[PDB]
Parts: C-alpha cells; sequence; structure tokens
C-alpha cells in the first residue's frame, strides 16, 4: 500500500530531522599525533582491534566528539580523507628536540592536502616541560637538526612566561615559528593554525580547544555572511 | 609497473662526495614530486630531500642542508642527489620515493615502512 | 629470514602467474566487441526507451 | 533662483541616474539571478540578501520614475495613486526591516554561533522572511485604514522606518564589532577581520547617511522646498542603489559565487 | 640469497612481460575503429534523494533494481525506494565513519563498515520491525574499504590492511583470507558467477582471486597510482579500474594485460568510482572534479558527462536492469540519472 509507504517515509523523515539537530549541535575533532607525542595523555586529560576511538566531552554546554584513529596502518593518505569536514584537527607534537622534522613533514602534508585544505589545525606543541629540561641541560643542540636556529633570535615582541629562561623561550618560539612558516606558506587564509604550548599536567587543553573552535566557527559564519 | 632503480652509492671515506642516481620507469616522471629518504642502521625511515615537478622548489632536512643537492632530469626521467662532505652519520640505505599522486602538493606516505612507489634503495657506507 | 620469506612467496606467485594459459589480445577484443554488439538493444542507457515504460518517467 | 535651483536639481538627477542607478539596477538583478540559480545550495544569509535585493530592485526601478517627475501624472487617486503609494511604502519598509533583521541575524551568527545553532535554520529563515514581509504590509496598511475613516502616516514612517531600525542596526553591529575586536587581538586573522570591520562600518554609515536626510526632512515639518525634497529622495533611492554594492560586491563570498556562475554560464 | 631471489623474481617478471607483449598482436582501438561511435549520451537527473546530513561515501542497488542503500559519514545508512523517493529504512550506525555499504542479493540483509574495522550485517526482515545488527564481523586490522555479499551467509570484505577476507556470517569467522597486496585494498568487485573477484589496491596492481581456493590467479599492472575503484565487465572476462592518476583502464582476464586506457588531457583529477552499463558499451566514471564521465568502453572517447553534483562524486552504480545510474557525492545528495 503506497499510503503506508508514505507514512513510513514521513516517520523516517521526522527521525532524520530530530537527529539533524544533534548532528549540527555537535562539533567533530580529529586528534592526530605520533607515538612519542602524548596524544593519549591529552585524551585522558579530558574528564568529560578497534580502528577508531571516540571521546565525548562538553565545554560551556557545547559538545565535542574527538576521534583518534586506533588500529590503522602507517599509510594515512586514504583514511584521512574521511575527516575533510571535521571542525578542526588537533595536531599533537613532541616539542622536545630527533623527530621534529618528521612532525613538520606530517604537518605540511596535512596542511597542503587537497581535502584538508579548508580544515583549520589546532597545534599542541606538547611536552613543553621536557623541552625546557633538555634545553637547560645543554647536551642536545637544536642547531644540529635545524641550523637556522644558529641565527634565529627571539622576536623583540615576545611574550615569555614570567620566570622562563630566555634559552627555553628562544627554542620554543623557534619551533612554533617553524610550524607557523608551513602554516602561512599556503592556504590563502581560509584555514588557520593555532599553536599552543601544552604539557601532560595541563588542565586547560579543553578550554584551548573550545576557544579555537569558537574562532573557527566565527570565521565560518563570517565567511558565509559574506563579511569575509 | 611503477619502478624506481637507485643506480649509485657505495663506500666512501669521511668527508667525501658521492652522486646517487635513480632511474624511474612506468609513469610520467614530470607529473610527480620526488623525494630522497634514507634508513640508517637501527633507525626508521628518515626523509632527506624533496624536489617538485619542475624543480623550482626544493627542500632538505636540516642535517643535510648545504651538503646535499637534489636535482631532477625530466628528459632522462632521473633523480640525482649530489652528496658532499659526507659524515659517518650519513651511512644508510637511500631510497628514491615518489609522491603518491600526480599534480599534488602533499607527499603523505613516502616515509612509510611499506610504500608501493619507493625503490629498493642503494647502500651508502662511510668509512 | 622474513625478507626471504616474502621473496619466496613472491617468486611462487610469479611462477603461478607465468604458467597460465594466455590468449592473444585480438581474441579478447573481438569477444568484448561481440558481447557489446549482442546486448546493444537490451541496454537502456545507450538505447533510450520511451517514457511510457521508463520507471523514472 | 528658481531657474538656478531647477537646473541644480536636474544636474543632481543626471548625476544620480548616471552613477548610482546602474549600480542599484545591475547589482540587484545580478544578486537575484545568481542566488536563485544556485537555489539548491543557498545559505541563510542568501534568503535575506534575495529579499533585500527584491525590495531594492523595486525601489531603484521607481527611482527612475521619480527622477523625471513622471509621478505627477495619471493620478487616478481612487486606484492607481493609492496602490502605488502602498506598494512603495511596503517596499521601503521591507528594505529597512530586512536590513535590521540581517543585522540582528548577523549578531546571532557571529556572537551566539555555537549556542543558537537551533535558532538559525533555513526553514526558520524562510519563516522570518515571510514574517518580515507581513510586518511591512501591516505597518503600511494599518495607519492607512486608521486615517481613512497624513501626519500620522508620516509619523509612523519616520519612527518605525528609521529610528527603531537604525537603533537596532547600530546596537547589533556595535555588538558584532565588539566580538570581532575581542577575537581579533588573540587568535583571529588580522587582515580579513580588519576588512570585515571596514565592511560593517561602511554598511552602517551608508544606511545612516542615506536615510537621515528624508527622515529629518519629514520630522522638521511634523508643499514648498522642491530641491530639498528632490535631493532627499535621491539619497533614499541611493540607499537601495548602494546596498547591493556593499553587501554583495565588496564581499569575497559573493564575488566567488559570481565568478563560479559566470564559469558555469 | 636475497639477491638470488630478487634476480629470480626479475627473471619471472621479464618472462611475464614478454608473454604479454607476444600476446598483444593488436590493440583494442585498432579493432574497435570498425564500429560506429555511440554518439552523444545525455542523461537527465530524474531523481534527487535528499536526507543525508553529510558525505555519501558508498551506495549499492538492490537486485530488484528499485531499492537502493546509501551510507553517509553522519552515522546513517538509508534504504530508499528510488521509484517514489520514499525512504524505506534509516539505519543508525554505531560508528559514524562508514566507508562502504552493501545490499544482499536476496534483499534480506545489508552490510556496512569503515574506520571501525568491523563489517556490520543488519537484518532488514526482522520480526521486531526495527532493523538491528544481525552480526559484527571483526578480524581486519585496518579500515574496511569495500564489502560484497555472495549469499545470505557469505560476504567478501577488503580492508585498509593489505588483505581481503571471505567470512561466514552465521559463525562470524573469516572462512578464508586473500593476501598479496602491498597497499590498502580500496575496491572490490564480485564476478557475475561469484566464483572469482578482482580487488584493486593502493598500488599499480589489481589482483584476481578465486574465492574457493584462496590464492591470486593473476595480477594486472599499468596504473601509475592508487586504484580507487574497480568493476567487472558484464560478461566477467574483463574489468575496469579507475585510479588517482586520472585514467581508467580496461584489463582482460584471459589476455592478462591492459586492453584499453581512457584518459583526456584536461582531466587532471583522480577517479573515485567506475561501473559498466548493462551492455558494457558504456563505462561511467566518477571524478574528484565532481562530474561523472561516460566513456565509450570500446572506442575510449568521452561520450557524455553527468555534471549535477557540487562536491566530490564518491560512489556510482548502475542498476541490475540498467535502467538508471545512481551517483552519490560529498554534498550529501544521491542523484538518479536516466
Ligand atoms: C516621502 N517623500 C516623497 C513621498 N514619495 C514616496 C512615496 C512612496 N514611497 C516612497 C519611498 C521613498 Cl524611499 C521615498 C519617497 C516615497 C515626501 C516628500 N513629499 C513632499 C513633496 C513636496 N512637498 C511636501 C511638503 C510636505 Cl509638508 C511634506 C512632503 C512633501
Amino acid at each position: 500500500e503506497d499510503k503506508a509507504a508514505v507514512e513510513r517515509s514521513k516517520m523516517i523523515e521526522k527521525q532524520l530531522q530530530k537527529d539533524k539537530q544533534v548532528y549540527r549541535r555537535t562539533l567533530r575533532l580529529l586528534l592526530l599525533g605520533a607515538d612519542n607525542s602524548g596524544k593519549s595523555t591529552i585524551v585522558k586529560q579530558m574528564r568529560i582491534t578497534s580502528g577508531i576511538f571516540e571521546t565525548k566531552f562538553q565545554v560551556d554546554k557545547v559538545n565535542f566528539h574527538m576521534f583518534d584513529v586506533g588500529a590503522q596502518r602507517d599509510e594515512r593518505r586514504k583514511w584521512i580523507q574521511c575527516f575533510n569536514d571535521v571542525t578542526a584537527i588537533i595536531f599533537v607534537v613532541d616539542s622536545s628536540d630527533n623527530r621534529l622534522q618528521e612532525a613538520l613533514n606530517d604537518f605540511d602534508s596535512i596542511w597542503n592536502n587537497r581535502w584538508l585544505r579548508t580544515i583549520s589545525v589546532i597545534l599542541f606543541l606538547n611536552k613543553q616541560d621536557l623541552l625546557a629540561e633538555k634545553v637547560l641541560a645543554g647536551k642536545s643542540k637544536i642547531e644540529d637538526y635545524f641550523p637556522e636556529f644558529a641565527r634565529y633570535t627571539t622576536p623583540e615582541d615576545a611574550t615569555p612566561e614570567p620566570g622562563e629562561d630566555p634559552r627555553v623561550t628562544r627554542a620554543k618560539y623557534f619551533i612554533r615559528k617553524e610550524f607557523v612558516d608551513i602554516s602561512t606558506a599556503s592556504g590563502d587564509g581560509r584555514h588557520i593554525c593555532y599553536p599552543h604550548f601544552t604539557c601532560a599536567v595541563d588542565t586547560e587543553n579543553a578550554r584551548r580547544i573550545f576557544n579555537d573552535c569558537k574562532d573557527i566557527i566565527l570565521q565560518m559564519n563570517l565567511r558565509e555572511y559574506n563579511l569575509v | 609497473q611503477v619502478q624506481l632503480q637507485e643506480s649509485g652509492g657505495g663506500l666512501v671515506q669521511p668527508g667525501g662526495s658521492l652522486r646517487l642516481s635513480c632511474a624511474a620507469s612506468g609513469f610520467t616522471f614530470s607529473n610527480y614530486k620526488m623525494n630522497w629518504v634514507r634508513q640508517a642502521p637501527g633507525k626508521g625511515l628518515e626523509w632527506v630531500s624533496d624536489i617538485s615537478q619542475s624543480g623550482a622548489s626544493i627542500s632538505y632536512t636540516g642535517s643535510v642542508k648545504g651538503r646535499f643537492t637534489i636535482s631532477r632530469d625530466n628528459a632522462k626521467n632521473t633523480l640525482y642527489l649530489q652528496m658532499n662532505s659526507l659524515k659517518p652519520e650519513d651511512t644508510a640505505v637511500y631510497y628514491c620515493a615518489r609522491c603518491p599522486a600526480p599534480f599534488t602538493r602533499d607527499c603523505f606516505d613516502v616515509t612509510s615502512t611499506t610504500y608501493a612507489y619507493r625503490g629498493q634503495g642503494t647502500q651508502v657506507t662511510v668509512s | 629470514t622474513a625478507s626471504i620469506a616474502q621473496a619466496r612467496k613472491l617468486v611462487e606467485q610469479l611462477k603461478m602467474e607465468a604458467n597460465i594459459d594466455r590468449i592473444k589480445v585480438s581474441k579478447a577484443a573481438a569477444d568484448l566487441m561481440a558481447y557489446c554488439e549482442a546486448h546493444a538493444k537490451e541496454d537502456p542507457l545507450l538505447t533510450p526507451v520511451p517514457a511510457s515504460e521508463n520507471p523514472f518517467r | 533662483s528658481e531657474h538656478q535651483q531647477y537646473v541644480i536639481g536636474l544636474f543632481l538627477s543626471c548625476l544620480y541616474t548616471i552613477f548610482l542607478f546602474p549600480i542599484g539596477f545591475v547589482g540587484n538583478i545580478l544578486i537575484l539571478v545568481v542566488n536563485i540559480s544556485f537555489r539548491e545550495k543557498m545559505t541563510i544569509p542568501d534568503l535575506y540578501f534575495i529579499n533585500l535585493a527584491v525590495a531594492d530592485l523595486i525601489l531603484v526601478a521607481d527611482s527612475l520614475i521619480e527622477v523625471f517627475n513622471l509621478h505627477e501624472r495619471y493620478y487616478d487617486i481612487a486606484v492607481l495613486c493609492t496602490f502605488m503609494s502602498l506598494f512603495l511604502q511596503v517596499n521601503m519598509y521591507s528594505s529597512v526591516f530586512f536590513l535590521t533583521w540581517m543585522s540582528f541575524d548577523r549578531y546571532i551568527a557571529l556572537a551566539r554561533a555555537m549556542r543558537c545553532s537551533l535558532f538559525r535554520t533555513k526553514h526558520h529563515a524562510r519563516l522570518s522572511c515571510g514574517l518580515i514581509w507581513m510586518a511591512s504590509v501591516s505597518a503600511t496598511l494599518v495607519p492607512f485604514t486608521a486615517v481613512h475613516l497624513v501626519r500620522e502616516v508620516q509619523w509612523l514612517e519616520v519612527t518605525l522606518g528609521f529610528i527603531v531600525p537604525f537603533a537596532i542596526i547600530g546596537l547589533c553591529y556595535s555588538l558584532i564589532v565588539r566580538v570581532l575586536v575581542r577575537a581579533h587581538r588573540h587568535r583571529g586573522l588580522r587582515p580579513r577581520r580588519q576588512k570585515a570591520l571596514r565592511m560593517i562600518l561602511a554598511v552602517v554609515l551608508v544606511f545612516f547617511v542615506c536615510w537621515l536626510p528624508e527622515n529629518v526632512f519629514i520630522s522638521v515639518h511634523l508643499h514648498a522646498h522642491p530641491l530639498t525634497g528632490h535631493i532627499v529622495n535621491l539619497a533614499a533611492f541611493s540607499n537601495s542603489c548602494l546596498n547591493p554594492l556593499i553587501y554583495s560586491f565588496l564581499g569575497e563570498t559573493f564575488r566567488d559565487k559570481l565568478r563560479l556562475y559566470i564559469e558555469q554560464k | 640469497e636475497l639477491d638470488q631471489l630478487r634476480q629470480e623474481a626479475e627473471q619471472l617478471k621479464n618472462q611475464i612481460r614478454d608473454a604479454r607483449k607476444a600476446c598483444a598482436d593488436a590493440t583494442l582501438s585498432q579493432i574497435t575503429n570498425n564500429i560506429d561511435p555511440v554518439g552523444r549520451i545525455q542523461m537527465r537527473t530524474r531523481r534527487t534523494l535528499r536526507g543525508h546530513l553529510a558525505k555519501i561515501y558508498a551506495m549499492h542497488w538492490g537486485t530488484d533494481s528499485r531499492l537502493l542503500v546509501s551510507a553517509s559519514q553522519d552515522g546513517k545508512l538509508i534504504i530508499w525506494d528510488s521509484y517514489t523517493t520514499n525512504k524505506v529504512h534509516a539505519i543508525p550506525l554505531r560508528s559514524s565513519w562508514v566507508m562502504t555499504c552493501a545490499y544482499a542479493p536476496s534483499g534480506n540483509y545489508v552490510a556496512c563498515g569503515g574506520l571501525d574495522n568491523i563489517c556490520s550485517i543488519y537484518n532488514l526482515k526482522t520480526r521486531e520491525g526495527n532493523v538491528r545488527v544481525s552480526r559484527e564481523l571483526a578480524g581486519h586490522t585496518g579500515y574496511l574499504s569495500c564489502c560484497r555479499f555472495l549469499d545470505d551467509n557469505q560476504i567478501v570484505t577488503s580492508s585498509g590492511d593489505t588483505t581481503c577476507a571471505l567470512w561466514d556470517i552465521e559463525t562470524g569467522q573469516q572462512t578464508t583470507t586473500f593476501t598479496g597486496h602491498t597497499g590498502d585494498v580500496m575496491s572490490l568487485s564480485l564476478a557475475p558467477d561469484t566464483r572469482l573477484f578482482v580487488s584493486g589496491a593502493c598500488d599499480a596492481s589489481a589482483k584476481l582471486w578465486d574465492v574457493r581456493e584462496g590464492m591470486c590467479r593473476q595480477t594486472f599492472t599499468g596504473h601509475e597510482s592508487d586504484i580507487n575503484a574497480i568493476c567487472f565487465f558484464p560478461n566477467g572476462n574483463a574489468f575496469a579500474t579507475g585510479s588517482d592518476d586520472a585514467t581508467c583502464r580496461l584489463f582482460d582476464l584471459r589476455a592478462d594485460q591492459e586492453l584499453m586506457t581512457y584518459s583526456h588531457d584536461n582531466i587532471i583529477c583522480g577517479i573515485t568510482s567506475v561501473s559498466f552499463s548493462k551492455s558494457g558499451r558504456l563505462l561511467l566514471a566518477g571524478y574528484d572534479d565532481f562530474n561523472c564521465n561516460v566513456w565509450d568502453a570500446l572506442k575510449a572517447d568521452r561520450a557524455g558527462v553527468l555534471a549535477g553534483h557540487d562536491n566530490r562524486v564518491s560512489c556510482l552504480g548502475v542498476t541490475d536492469d540498467g535502467m538508471a545510474v545512481a551517483t552519490g557525492s560529498w554534498d550529501s545528495f544521491l542523484k538518479i540519472w536516466n
């Protein structure tokens, strides 16, 4: 009976409309990182053979679903295209100098991919305490892997955390500038990179993500409203 | 099939200079970005150098910047790496990796443990 | 060890693929052309059908 | 002086019809056709832009008639003149109310983005457009019927079409600018947000300067002065002429849409 | 010994190349020049299926030629009645990231999978009325790229890992495994008789597998990049592969080599999905520039274009009776063309 079919279609459309509100309200994030990066610790920070893990959390009554790939092969050119419509990519990097060049290459590939080109990236320069300890130790030299550091000097308008040794400031801002150079080398300003200095003991990473997603949503709305 | 044969590399004294060459066959060499990667004893695959389709843009890992020069020959479908002042750390197996797709600016998986567009590589040893 | 383990199976697969009976390309092309010719009328997409019995019109 | 003032009025009319009128006409038509052609993927702002384009197109079309004083003819006060007056009043109210509602919706989208997502729905946008048109129609008809059984009509015009709309526009865009500057100094993109602030300021200023003259002219009296009436009417029509330019042409999104439409065509 | 084994492999590969070259006495174009062209193929959008909140990653027609299932990355797969546009079912998924979906040839079940590495089998004929997960096949160590039913109890699934697997749905165990690929297996195509199936992976190669024995019968190369899609020719003696190198390629099982290549100079974008018309004379291929191209499979000249979509065309399927072509896209719309 065609009438029963149309009735069922109306029921299903009502269900779809009901769940569309849930889909639109929620903000989706993709957590990316390496083995050394403490992305798992970032996941466990948020106190509210599987191939992907989801974490639901809330900030200021807005809901975030953060997705971290689990059992996947290292080749990511194909399964990453699934995340071309997420709100943001939280990129976690082990900032303690070495795999920094590998992280930079990963960030460059993520930035310049044809499908992630419109997705902003939240960059967590994780493990800042280890970076400070090993910079103060002096055994390891950043210039060994990044010779440009031998000439780089912290900008005159820097904002070091009070009590921070200027050497640590120079190193951390040098790494941040290394990532920002790739960020700004392309993209024509439709997607942004938000660098943050994070640690394992930090408790405001959720706040950072919430603020950056607020800015991303503001940019999206400003673009759709023709103001940009 | 897509094939890359690294024709070069070998033993050398510290501070010497070699020239690695890779012949690429089975695909339009001009459309693809190319990269040199290396695996040192006991290490993972490490990205060394990158050259675009036209050779206009080039990039190096900081450890080899100023010592290695990457170059491309589309007519001969060849990729060269002129290595100068070789340090003992440079000892490794060098592979020539191809960008996964043509005309693209991303090179995701060139450094993966298993990659379908990477040559068997050539061993470079420094005395 | 493992490298030779993979190489031996690669060689085995190559021998298996090398011993298969192979036919000239002309025969395969003729077969495909004949199949397409036989079913030309039965394919609506390249032989449009009147809207009276098109399910979407 | 009468000859001099008449000549000055005609010179101003020539300047307007040469410079401003093509902007309004061509831009409103282009906005309408470009937004309608892409109906399958229209966003909430596009609905308000389309309705404002309709209103501005009607007003600018009437501008030419008003420019050469063709209205002082074929009165037919029983039908034609009253109908034209009501139609133009509803068009003016629709233009002003759509500007005000677009400002408020912009405030909602750029300040309450992550919390008021339920409020902003395309079906709700169409309902809002319908309610805006109904409100304009009612604001036009109610005073007309009340005085049928005029100073009161002009009073309602002035108040409900410049004072409340301008107050709402100013408040909403001040809040939007506050949000933009607060998010500008921390993590936002400096150049594009400076451009957005410039666009907001341009919109507010053009609306204010174009609609203040006629409203103040009406308020002062609440015949005579032909030149003053002519220039204030020219400014009022120039509001609709310039609305497409500031709202669509100066923005990158609509220019990209127009380029894509041209490439498709 | 490694060098010796590599040299032996090189010798065998040279032998295979020489045999293929010897068998290539003529090209397909040289023989298809004799037949007249298919003419302009202009297809209209008869239906637009709305209701998905995100990208449509996959779709599959039912064997009845009327009902079709489409999976979207919002966590929903919808079974539509194309004739009337009614949505018969809207199954919510445990994992939002679904990359494939299948419709059982009997119409009783559907299958889906994705980044969860699990193939969920849903029973549509449930007595309770509400579709519920009949089974969850686990065992793949990578994202599920494709899946196809052989019967109500057997299903073949290709994975992001380098292997495919034939499962027993009743027991939920991998009846057999197909290994040999070096990259992600992106596509999968059952033969008309279901005795063999071809899988294209993230390399130049596409492999033919015998479901009974469980080994690779043949490997076909020629593509320069990943093979995103694969489809079997209607007679089962050939198949077409679409790749990231922006070209389609028709291979023959018996000739064991490339037969034809479909490409154009201004096409510089990858191919996401391919399929054949009922007769096999037309090859429809979806592209990353979100417009499908209808190629003359025999003459290899672009015969038509389907340019209704606004975002990447991700899936494309021709009906079993050949009466329409359903194309999904990343704009969350499925369009029926005819
Ligand atoms: C509103 N203007 C013109 C009205 N014309 C419009 C009709 C409909 N819709 C419109 C929309 C717009 Cl935007 C602008 C104009 C109209 C008042 C000027 N009329 C006058 C002329 C001469 N002498 C006057 C003396 C006094 Cl005491 C008061 C008014 C006098």
